[PDB]
């Protein structure tokens, strides 16, 4: 129950990925 | 038009333009820049382009090239009737014989539709479309290729009423000309109605049934430009119009599933789509009965790389990629339904002695993971130590492709016992960090950053020898796989938490980051990885990250402040300043809120000296929605840490989190909902005068379906806070909430929030008893949770519960706690009795 980070994410979408 | 000297002149200066040598090409360079602002030019160049059969076709070609750069720049400037020569000795023109002059002419018409403007050449579309019906072929064909490229362009102005209604006219047009004779007239006018079948705009619609016929009726053709677009028209509208479709659907399979397969990989590309889509259908498991058995090999065949690849490894949407994507999401709809036609494939495939098959075989694997994973778990151990050894394989694209299927098997890695998969995985993932090779750097970097998100202080006795590969990482890395380090470090910062500083650590850590620091520009892009993941450092770091602190804090509100100076110098002069891209003013408030937490109250020196919060309000006030959700998270952060900088600014705020609760945007919701909790504490009694603007529209949050997790914990938080605070508003307000207050509550671990929560519930519940007795049970059931309270809390929770006991009667209390589970009804007794 804190503030919500959203920065996780982006380091997701930066992520390698095959397709 | 005028001639005859000045005629000369643009020859030789044409003539001089292509030149063997830089010097002379670079001195007519200058001489066509300083004559490109003048329109006679312009007039002398379509003349040359056009009208004079004299030059050669490379020369007049030029002369409409450059005409059409001078379109690109300041096309706005010059003066009407020379515009209006051009255009008509375009349109003259449009069919040449020279293919040369037809392309250039087709890109000056082309750039003065998209420039000047569609509504500026009025009568262009209705003259291009009489220019179809021409007995002349390559008139039509020119038209044709202005008329494509025009729909290409502006689909949107097309379909809208400032143009009046072309399209009404043009896509029934469109539709006689699927049955020309040339290949590339069809390809023309099926290219041109595919632009409109997502907006289902009206005229196609209306015409669908035409379309789908003659759609059937060029299914067969020979020339591949021909398929790839009926291809991409069948994707398209399976998307857009199921029903018109269905009764044809399982030919429309038989023909994609056929195409797939083609012998151009184009054609193959645009029919594979088809699967993609048709898997996002909720009646795909219906339709694909009966082909699927092949369909699954078929997209099995298209996953190893095709031949140019192999060479050119050894960047793009490709075949391989799409039949990837496709099996993951079929994966996902067939879920263990799939696993009977995927193994046997995957038996013969990931054994295999070509390393191309091995690979499409581990990318199978990967991509069918998220789907099959029920079913696969009795295949992975005996997979995944094969995986492990596969990263070790003599070929890169092998490791790579390993690294992500092994990340995609991450969680069921770490749920198992630590020393028999998770521990090799990473000692083998960190030797893959350090590859001699990028994109094995690159894949390897990525799954461990996975691996570290999924295995959260499962991390920690392995940090050292973690740090050790990391931070050598940052000696060996070119900058683009720097960048996934960066995200590695920031989640390894997240997941290990506290344990992470420690002297050592942050000697090894701290001067590498502060390096690409001091050489990155407050301009670059590249800034937003390295901050993200200082923002993690920081938070885990605490207070050991005092030393580096200010020029980081002071960085940060530069580049906020920078960069809402520019938004309003953009909303001044939109066409003279460019739009600032605000995600560097979010990165900034995150790292800052990134400070403010874990540095807590170690930042007051900084804010002090800061006009952080006059730059917060405007934050605030954003259109964007993550600037608004940032800066929220920020209030919150200063809030607690140094509250006598923001006391001033609540009078303002307030209204502006009151009017931003707004559950539609879960993250600013929650950022604002839990910044106000942060806010009633600090502010004790004073918190009075506004409620009113949060309460109604907490209340309707906490009682919303259906409502995130957080977002309700957070509610109840603060609500709770505020009954804490202000009980007399705020607490005659019960069963309205509560229960669920009490549900989302009782699921919270304990700790100084709920503790706040809870002593406000207490608080309030001595203000208006009569509310909690409706339903008091939810009200046990939460004091129950609660493992250690605070001797207060406890205190609190007795002289409640006693109260109802006493009040309601006994025996009928028992009735009542007859309906008790066994450990609530004895936990009750234990640490209260009753």
């Amino acid at each position: 129950p804190g503030k919500m980070d959203s920065r996780g994410e982006h380091r997701q979408d930066r992520r390698e990925r095959p397709y | 038009k005028p001639d005859e000297q000045g005629l000369q002149q643009i020859l030789q200066l044409l003539k001089e333009s292509q030149s063997p040598d830089t010097t002379i090409q670079r001195t007519v360079q200058q001489k066509l820049e300083q004559l490109n602002q003048y329109p006679d030019f312009n007039n002398y160049l379509i003349f040359v382009l056009t009208k004079l059969k004299s030059e050669d076709e490379p020369t007049r070609s030029l002369s409409g090239l450059i005409l059409k750069n001078n379109v690109k720049a300041h096309f706005q400037n010059f003066p009407n009737g020379v515009t209006d020569f051009i255009k008509s000795e375009c349109l003259n023109n449009i069919g040449d014989s020279s293919p040369l002059i037809r392309a250039t002419v087709g890109i000056l018409i082309t750039t003065i539709a998209s420039k000047g403007e569609l509504q500026n050449w009025p009568d262009l579309l209705p003259k291009l479309c009489s220019l179809l019906d021409s007995e002349d072929y390559n008139t039509c064909e020119g038209a044709f290729g202005a008329l494509q490229k025009i729909c290409e362009d502006s689909a949107e102005i097309l379909d809208s009423d400032v143009l009046d209604r072309p399209l009404n006219i043009m896509i029934p047009k469109f539709l006689q000309f699927f049955k020309h004779s040339s290949p590339k007239i069809r390809s023309h006018a099926v290219a041109c109605v595919n632009q409109f079948i997502i907006s289902r705009t009206q005229a196609l619609m209306l015409h669908i049934d035409s379309f789908i016929e003659n759609l059937f009726a060029l299914a067969g053709d020979e020339e591949p430009e021909v398929r790839k677009n009926v291809c991409r028209a069948l994707v398209m509208l399976l998307e857009v119009r199921m029903d018109r479709l269905l009764p044809h659907m399982h030919n429309i399979v038989e023909y994609m599933l056929q195409r797939t397969q083609d012998q151009d990989e184009n054609v193959a590309l645009e029919a594979c789509e088809f699967w993609l889509t048709l898997a996002e259908q909720p009646i795909c498991k219906d339709v694909l009965v009966r082909h699927l058995p092949k369909l699954i090999p078929v997209l099995v065949n298209g996953m190893k790389y095709s031949d140019i690849d192999i060479i050119l490894l050894k960047s793009d949407w490709n075949l391989r990629k799409c039949s990837a994507a496709a099996l993951d999401v079929l994966a996902n709809v067939y879920r263990d339904e799939l696993l009977p036609h995927i193994l046997p494939l995957l038996k013969e495939l990931l054994f295999h002695h070509e390393w191309v098959v091995k690979e499409s075989g581990i990318l199978v694997l990967g991509a069918i993971a998220e789907g099959c994973m029920q079913g696969m778990i009795p295949y992975l151990p005996e997979l995944i130590p094969h995986l492990i050894q596969c990263l070790s394989d003599k070929k890169a694209l092998v490791r790579s492709i390993t690294c992500w299927t092994l990340s995609r098997y991450a969680h069921w890695v770490v749920s198992q016992p630590p020393d028999t998969y998770l521990k090799p995985l990473m000692t083998e993932l960190l030797k893959r960090i350090l590859d001699s090779n990028k994109r094995v750097q690159e894949a390897a970097c990525s799954a461990f950053a996975t691996l570290e998100e999924e295995a959260c202080t499962e991390l920690v006795p392995y940090l050292a020898y973690i740090l050790d590969t990391l931070v050598f990482a940052f000696s060996k890395y070119q900058h683009k796989n720097l960048l996934i380090l960066y995200d590695a470090i920031g989640t390894l910062a997240d997941s290990v938490g506290h344990h992470l500083n420690k002297p050592e650590y942050i000697q090894m850590l701290m001067p590498p980051l502060i390096q690409k620091w001091n050489m990155l520009k407050d301009e670059d892009k590249d800034l937003f990885p390295l901050l993200e993941c200082l923002s993690s450092v920081a938070t885990a770091l605490q207070s050991g990250f005092l030393p580096y602190c200010e020029p980081v804090y002071q960085r940060c509100v530069n580049l906020v402040q920078k960069t809402l100076a520019q938004a309003m110098l953009n909303n001044a002069q939109p066409d003279q300043y460019e739009a600032p891209d605000k995600d560097f003013m979010i990165v900034a408030l995150d790292l800052l809120s990134g400070l403010a937490e874990g540095l807590g109250g170690n930042i007051e020196q900084l804010v002090a000296r800061s006009n952080i919060l006059t730059l917060m309000y405007q934050c605030m006030q954003d259109k964007m929605p993550e600037v608004r959700q940032s800066s929220f998270a920020l209030l919150g952060d200063l809030t607690k840490a140094c509250f006598q900088h923001v006391k001033p600014c609540i009078a303002d705020f307030m209204p502006i989190l009151g009017t931003n609760l707004n559950p539609e945007f879960i993250s600013v919701c929650n950022n604002a909902t839990w910044a106000i909790g942060e806010i009633s504490i600090q502010m004790g009694i004073e918190m009075q005068p506004y409620i009113p603007m949060v309460l109604h529209q907490l209340v309707e949050i906490i009682n919303r379906p259906n409502t995130p997790k957080t977002l309700l914990e957070n509610t109840a938080i603060t609500i709770g806070r505020l009954g804490y605070v202000c009980p007399q508003e705020v607490a005659p307000m019960l069963q309205q909430f509560i229960r669920p207050w009490c549900t989302s509550l009782r699921n919270i671990r304990d700790n100084e929030e709920k503790d706040s929560a809870f002593r406000g519930i207490c608080t309030m519940i001595s203000v208006n008893p009569s509310g909690v007795i409706q339903d008091f049970i939810f009200f046990c059931d939460a004091v129950a949770s609660w493992i250690n309270p605070k001797d207060d809390l406890r205190d609190m929770f007795c002289k409640i519960l006693h109260g109802f006991k006493n009040q309601v009667g006994d025996e009928n209390w028992r009735r009542f706690s007859d309906q008790f589970p066994l450990p609530l009804k004895e936990r009750l007794a234990a640490f209260y009795g009753v």
